[PDB]
């Protein structure tokens, strides 16, 4: 006893609810994940700029203590 | 030779190193910035 | 339409239910996620804008 | 009594032109670094 009409309609829905959803999320998943490209690229070059610091002070600290 | 003697320590002894202090003062306060700029960056990092 | 098998159907409509909360606990923490990414870059543009404005003072008052 | 005077000009103006050099280079470090800030805005 369930009705089987009612239950092969809430299997259709359930499926479709499924699809949709999971497709929200793929693409929430997507952007998120362009998102974290973009920070790390950003990181990369803030990376580059603290060597380039970092290397220019311990020069100056070898140019003058020394 | 006293205007050639005394022209030096006007300049040499004053004006080179008037302008070395304030030089080493520009690379002090340049310094300090650069580095609590990149203790800014470090912070981004972590 | 044509039977089905009863009890697998609700077995399966069952798993479709779990499958569907699961599916969308999983969107909810992906945009959450999002969303803080979004904030987080705000910000740190934010602290950008001052550091670009304090090494401006630093340099064009020297 | 020439050159003890003249030899001081040149060690002054040696550490004077030195802190020059250092001062470029950190101008330049300021610049380079502030300009690629300026960059993650654009
Ligand atoms: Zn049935």
């Amino acid at each position: 006893s369930h009705d089987c009409a009612k239950v092969d309609l809430e299997n259709a829905e359930l499926r479709r609810k499924l699809i949709r959803t999971k497709r929200a999320f793929e693409d929430t998943y997507e952007k998120l994940r362009m998102a974290n490209k973009a920070k790390a690229q950003v990181e990369k070059d803030i990376k580059n700029q603290i060597l380039k610091t970092h290397n220019v002070l311990r020069n100056v600290r070898s140019n003058m203590e020394n | 030779q006293l205007r050639l003697e005394l022209q030096q320590a006007r300049t040499e002894v004053e004006t080179a190193d008037k302008w070395r202090l304030e030089c080493i003062d520009v690379c002090s306060v340049l310094t300090n910035r650069l580095e609590e700029e990149a203790g800014f960056l470090n912070s981004l990092l972590k």
